[PDB]
């Protein structure tokens, strides 16, 4: 939800967070486990993202660059 | 109408207006913003308006772990099984975490240092960049948090994200009640109240009722009488930090980027340690850093923080101060005359009743912060009463109350007595000196002070399985 | 509620598990006393000109501040007996305990 | 989903379902219909559900002048201005007034005797035909309101409508609180109770709170006990009266007809005074006519006016017996052991746990009822107390209290503390012989009994303007 | 509310000067205790097969009626100190206190 | 207001009473004083019916008998 107070937005869920930016990365890292990947394969699917082009497209839609993807 | 940028009443604006001849605000046609809280049943015209507690009322510091799922995910560590919180990725503070950087379309910190482009932090509670103080206090937390899953993974090495994870909230979540009942409301109360209000612990009683008070959300607010104008930052001398020893707090709102690029969390905890809270007194009652340039920065108008708390009482509809002294038990002053007996303050009484025309209207707030303080405590009776009662019903109303039997082992609770705020401070920053106990009281260095060797830490050997 | 469980829900359902939502988040405040409107029932006091509390004028919470609140500041007084860290572990603790949402813009 | 004709559980009803050795209902994909309360935030999942009181909780005698501003106006007589109640304009009971009827579009009145064609009555509360012996004392009532209003017009010929019409209902009101609380509620209580909830009345406490609590709609249903399984009527030698003495009250359940056509209200209310009412104990709580036979002629099948009690009160989410235990200060048992002790019976105890698994679950009625009764009470110490601190605060809350300073004047409080409920009777039947005080007690012709000429009448001298 | 009146209101409004609902028609009624509900906060005990309250089934309601409260109706004690006007000013008074709305067919 | 118990309407204010009925008749006595009928008039307009014509329209959609005023 988006949390308000004094007219101020002081955090909306909807918002991809930078710090999952790194989850990206672990995604893409070839030689990282399986099993740590498909535990953020779920953790973003569990926020409605199933693909890594669902997942860098919500990124780049809420302002993140993604060009080195 | 959009109730940040119009002075127009409609709901859900109700504007704070401009008195007559006004110190600061010349122009009586602008107003203060405010949005009335959120009703519990909007639109009915059949319930009696009430307003939204969006936190869990127990002292389970949710602050730091979040009131909600999606958020308190959204905080934890999900690449590995560590049981982790979630730290910055971009910045570090000599080596240590920072909390990560939230998201926001619209976002106040950016607005303090345009230039430093550093956004505002993401935590449990989503207030945690108001001021500096506060975000450093959320960063010591997540710090301790990670520190001891960390231990607890080396001692139970078989134990998986999940667990670690939830065994370091439970422990960071008695430390903070231990702090709170310990060694905080006593000094809030003074110790009359405290054995009034918050008698011995017994045991969990599944009948006491654990909200939070509509009037607890104002009356707690005392506290803004105990701030001070600036922030203060201290080097590991204990001595002013030279760029800007003492920042007017008027330009710290919000001010994320003097966490990551200031010097971090170390200048700003030395502040709080070896600088004095203000004192509450009838005729200073709180300081136009907050009375006139609340977030300034950040926004059109600076707001004034103590009408703001007057205003939230009445959009809340709570009674006056007689009606909450009356539940209290207190006698109800009727005249001018009976109510400077109360206040021990004749002059006092006057200036409220010219306002008010009867103590029956005065604001809770109001009210409740130009009460003479009981002994050793920092509010009088009424405030007492309310914040008293509030933390009553809090500590036996909660069935994972660190006391309560089956949440801990004997050996798990002999070893949580050990823990300290200075010691928390010792184990998670670069600060090799801190207060001595009571934290809260000690105020001066180095009279007050001692080396982090001399406090025993947290000993975690019951927690091996 | 589960019938045994062993950590805290974040949301705090099921601490007090014959009413559940007991001190759980998004959840209305328990009042102590009955609320004070001006109609009764959803009007702040204060909100239409000319209607008084009790038989008195709303005064003006900015007025209230202006007369009873502003001092001049460098006429502070510091706590002795108290740090400035009590003032911070406070605030903490109160965003520990309640968050009153408003609605955006 | 009418949940008349189905027994789908769908918003809004939760119909009682059939157990497999049902003395009456064989089939168990039958049920006993059941509507949920409205609810005061319909939607909402936020707010614990809640109900509403559609009637004034103050003991004003609203089921005379209604709770609202549209009946209350129809049930006045605007042809004229005297002040009056509007009364029947089709029957009379040998010449003195009979309710107005109402005019429902499905009238369950109408089903009892089809032949007859007398429709359900119109009165301050809507309830009023339920049974025949409840339409006598809204009829008294009616009438008492005239007779006032008539002698008050003479006493004071210069008063409009509006005036008569308002003195005349301050005086029934006040005629109501002087009943219930001198004459009826000590009944209810016993003198222990009656003298711990309600201690001698000071003054008017304006932070009283005077609702009706939601327990209350519940627990003020231990009358249900005292219900006889007929309607006695008796002559003017207070013999039976010989068209139907002893009728049914399965065939009694909104017989207007019975009021009209079998001998207007003297007849049943010689069988009030006269006949004893049913005792509440353990092992005979509630009768077959209400039991299984409820409303069986105005509906698809009869109610079980009980087990609609137990449904109502998890449908109002109502805590368990021993929550309401620990609200009034009562030991609370948890074995079946204990539980015999405070029901002095063992084999009821058994019979509640093996219902319920433990005391806790047990509905606030059925434990409310099968409780032991005080001395000289009719409850047992749980119901007492929630029905004293009831009545306490709608006495003490109640700014038009009778004895409130202001109300009336003193000439005026001492003439109303001669009126009594025979004495109503008097001025308004044709019955010459009543009940000695109390009324409530009195139960048996002749021994009990007195002539009207010895009451005194209630003097309206210090109403005179 | 007016500063000054004679009478009550039909409504029961303004009874009460400080809070004018309370007493009046129309409102939801007060909580003594927390409500107690399947769900937390508005489904009934027994509403759910199979969905217990604290640990033991939900007793059909007509089940308890039929073995606590029947009794046969030859057995009735007449009560020697109470009028049957006893029970029935009992009636005529709750319907001066409560009547709770339900939605018709 | 429809007031409901047990899927049972025990009144509904929507409907014409009986004895307004006995109020139309006081509108056509023609030697009743003018106050009485003004304040009638009043009553039925507060209602929402403004003539005679209205109102014994509306007693007769609610099932009364209103042919002797014919
Ligand atoms: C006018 O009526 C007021 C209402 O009174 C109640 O209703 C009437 C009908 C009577 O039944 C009356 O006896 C009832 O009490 C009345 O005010 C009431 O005053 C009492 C006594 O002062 C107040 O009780 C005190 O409450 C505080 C706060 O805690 C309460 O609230 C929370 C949550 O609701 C609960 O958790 C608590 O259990 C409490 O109920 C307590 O701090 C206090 O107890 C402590 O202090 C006393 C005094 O030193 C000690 O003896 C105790 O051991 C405790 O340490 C009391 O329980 C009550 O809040 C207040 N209510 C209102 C609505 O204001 C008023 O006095 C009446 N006036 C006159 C002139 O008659
Ligand atoms: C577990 O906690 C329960 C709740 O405890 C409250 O909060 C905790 C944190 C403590 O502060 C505690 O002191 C608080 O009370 C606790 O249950 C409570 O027990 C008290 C005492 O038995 C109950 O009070 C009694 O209430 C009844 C009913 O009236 C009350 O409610 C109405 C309506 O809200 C009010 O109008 C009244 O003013 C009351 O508040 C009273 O009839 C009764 O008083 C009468 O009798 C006593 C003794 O003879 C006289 O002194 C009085 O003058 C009266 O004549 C009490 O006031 C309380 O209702 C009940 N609360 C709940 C939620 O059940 C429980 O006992 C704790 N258990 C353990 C094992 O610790
Ligand atoms: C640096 C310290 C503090 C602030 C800056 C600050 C600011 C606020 C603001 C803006 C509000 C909202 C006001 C409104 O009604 O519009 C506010 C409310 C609350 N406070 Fe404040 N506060 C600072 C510091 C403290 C301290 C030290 C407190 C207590 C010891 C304290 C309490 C509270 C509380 C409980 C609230 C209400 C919270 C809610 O939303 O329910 N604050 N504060
Ligand atoms: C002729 C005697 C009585 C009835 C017939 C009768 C019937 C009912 C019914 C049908 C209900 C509703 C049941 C449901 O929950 O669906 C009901 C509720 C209430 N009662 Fe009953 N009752 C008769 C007699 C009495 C007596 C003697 C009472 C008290 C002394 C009494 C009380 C009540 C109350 C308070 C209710 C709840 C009302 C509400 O809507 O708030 N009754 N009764
Ligand atoms: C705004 O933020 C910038 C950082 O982006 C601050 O500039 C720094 O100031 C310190 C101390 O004066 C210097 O040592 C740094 O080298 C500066 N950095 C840069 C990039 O300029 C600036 O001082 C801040 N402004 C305010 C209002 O204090
Ligand atoms: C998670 O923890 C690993 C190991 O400590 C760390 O390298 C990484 O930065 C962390 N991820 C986040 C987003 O906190
Ligand atoms: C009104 O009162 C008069 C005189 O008492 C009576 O004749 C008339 O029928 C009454 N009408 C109604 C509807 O009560
Ligand atoms: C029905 O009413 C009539 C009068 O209309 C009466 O004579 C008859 O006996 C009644 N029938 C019953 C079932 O009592
Ligand atoms: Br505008
Ligand atoms: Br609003
Ligand atoms: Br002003
Ligand atoms: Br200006
Ligand atoms: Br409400
Ligand atoms: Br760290
Ligand atoms: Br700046
Ligand atoms: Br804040
Ligand atoms: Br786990
Ligand atoms: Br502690
Ligand atoms: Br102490
Ligand atoms: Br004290
Ligand atoms: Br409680
Ligand atoms: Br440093
Ligand atoms: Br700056
Ligand atoms: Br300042
Ligand atoms: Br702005
Ligand atoms: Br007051
Ligand atoms: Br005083
Ligand atoms: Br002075
Ligand atoms: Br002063
Ligand atoms: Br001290
Ligand atoms: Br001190
Ligand atoms: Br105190
Ligand atoms: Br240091
Ligand atoms: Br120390
Ligand atoms: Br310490
Ligand atoms: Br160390
Ligand atoms: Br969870
Ligand atoms: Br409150
Ligand atoms: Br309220
Ligand atoms: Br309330
Ligand atoms: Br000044
Ligand atoms: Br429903
Ligand atoms: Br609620
Ligand atoms: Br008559
Ligand atoms: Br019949
Ligand atoms: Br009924
Ligand atoms: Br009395
Ligand atoms: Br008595
Ligand atoms: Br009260
Ligand atoms: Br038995
Ligand atoms: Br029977
Ligand atoms: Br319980
Ligand atoms: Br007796
Ligand atoms: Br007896
Ligand atoms: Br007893
Ligand atoms: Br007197
Ligand atoms: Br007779
Ligand atoms: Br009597
Ligand atoms: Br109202
Ligand atoms: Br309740
Ligand atoms: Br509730
Ligand atoms: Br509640
Ligand atoms: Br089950
Ligand atoms: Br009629
Ligand atoms: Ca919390
Ligand atoms: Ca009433």
């Amino acid at each position: 939800k988006v949390y308000s107070q004094n007219g101020l937005v002081l955090h909306d869920d909807a918002n991809f967070l930078e710090h999952e930016l790194s989850y990206i990365d672990v995604l893409l890292d070839k030689n990282a486990d399986q099993a740590t990947k498909d535990n953020l394969r779920s953790y973003f699917a569990d926020k409605g993202l199933h693909s890594i082009k669902d997942i860098i497209n919500k990124a780049k839609q809420d302002g993140f660059d993604v060009s080195k993807y | 109408v959009n109730c940040e940028t119009s002075c127009v009443q409609q709901p859900p604006c109700f504007p704070l207006k401009i008195p007559p001849n006004d110190p600061r605000i010349k122009n009586q046609a602008d107003c203060i913003p405010f949005f009335r809280s959120c009703p519990a049943c909007p639109g009915s015209n059949i319930t009696i308006r009430n307003q939204i507690n969006a936190l869990t009322s127990f002292v389970d510091a949710s602050m730091v772990y979040g009131s909600e799922e999606p958020l308190a995910r959204n905080l934890r560590n999900m690449s590995n099984q560590l049981g982790l919180l979630a730290v910055n990725q971009r910045f570090q503070d000599n080596g240590r975490a920072l909390l990560p950087f939230d998201n926001l379309h619209d976002d106040p910190c950016l607005l303090t240092n345009r230039s430093a482009r550093i956004p505002c932090f993401l935590a449990g509670d989503t207030r945690s960049s108001e001021m500096p103080e506060l975000t450093s206090m959320h960063t010591l937390l997540l710090r301790e948090h990670n520190r001891l899953a960390t231990e607890l993974k080396s001692l139970n090495p078989r134990w998986d994200g999940e667990r670690l994870y939830q065994e370091a909230r439970k422990i960071v979540g008695a430390m903070v009640q231990i702090i709170t009942y310990r060694d905080y409301l006593p000094l809030v109360l003074g110790p009359t109240a405290m054995r009034k209000y918050l008698p011995t612990y017994r045991s969990y009683n599944d009948s006491v009722d654990p909200r939070i008070a509509n009037v607890f959300t104002n009356a707690f607010r005392y506290g803004h009488t105990l701030i001070q104008p600036f922030m203060f930052r201290l080097d590991n001398r204990y001595q002013p930090m030279e760029p800007n020893p003492r920042v007017p707090l008027s330009r710290v709102f919000f001010a994320s980027w003097r966490v990551v690029l200031e010097g971090g969390i170390d200048p700003i905890l030395r502040g709080l340690m070896a600088t004095p809270a203000k004192l509450n007194r009838q005729n200073q009652i709180a300081v136009d850093e907050i009375r006139e340039r609340l977030f300034e920065q950040v926004m059109r108008i600076g707001l004034d923080l103590p009408a703001l708390n007057m205003q939230r009482s009445r959009d809340h509809g709570l009674p006056g101060y007689n009606a909450w002294r009356r539940f209290c038990g207190l006698p109800q002053p009727e005249t001018v005359g009976q109510l400077g007996t109360v206040l021990r303050n004749l002059k006092l009484a006057r200036k409220l009743m010219e306002q008010y025309g009867t103590p029956n209207n005065i604001d809770i707030w109001m009210g409740g912060v130009s009460e003479p303080l009981k002994r050793k405590g920092r509010v009088g009776p009424l405030l007492a009463c309310i914040i008293g009662t509030q933390f009553r019903k809090l500590r036996d109303g909660d069935r994972f109350w660190w006391e309560n039997e089956g949440v801990f082992s004997m050996q798990q609770r002999q070893a949580l007595a050990q823990i300290s705020l200075p010691r928390i401070i010792c184990d998670n920053t670069g600060i090799t000196t801190v207060s001595k106990n009571n934290i809260f009281m000690s105020n001066s260095y180095p009279r007050d002070f001692v080396n982090c060797s001399t406090l025993p830490a947290l000993n975690l050997a019951s927690w091996r399985e | 509620c589960p019938e045994q469980d062993k950590y805290r829900t974040i949301t705090g359902m099921c601490n007090n598990r014959r009413s559940p939502t007991l001190g759980a988040s998004n959840r209305a405040f328990v009042r102590w006393l009955p609320a004070e409107y001006e109609d009764g029932f959803s009007l702040p006091y204060g909100w239409t000109p000319g209607v008084k509390r009790n038989g008195f004028p709303v005064a003006l919470a900015r007025a209230v501040s202006n007369e009873i609140v502003r001092f001049p500041t460098d006429q502070l007084t510091p706590d002795q007996e108290r740090s400035l860290m009590f003032m911070q572990w406070g605030q903490l603790l109160d965003h520990d305990l309640d968050f009153t949402p408003e609605p955006a813009a």
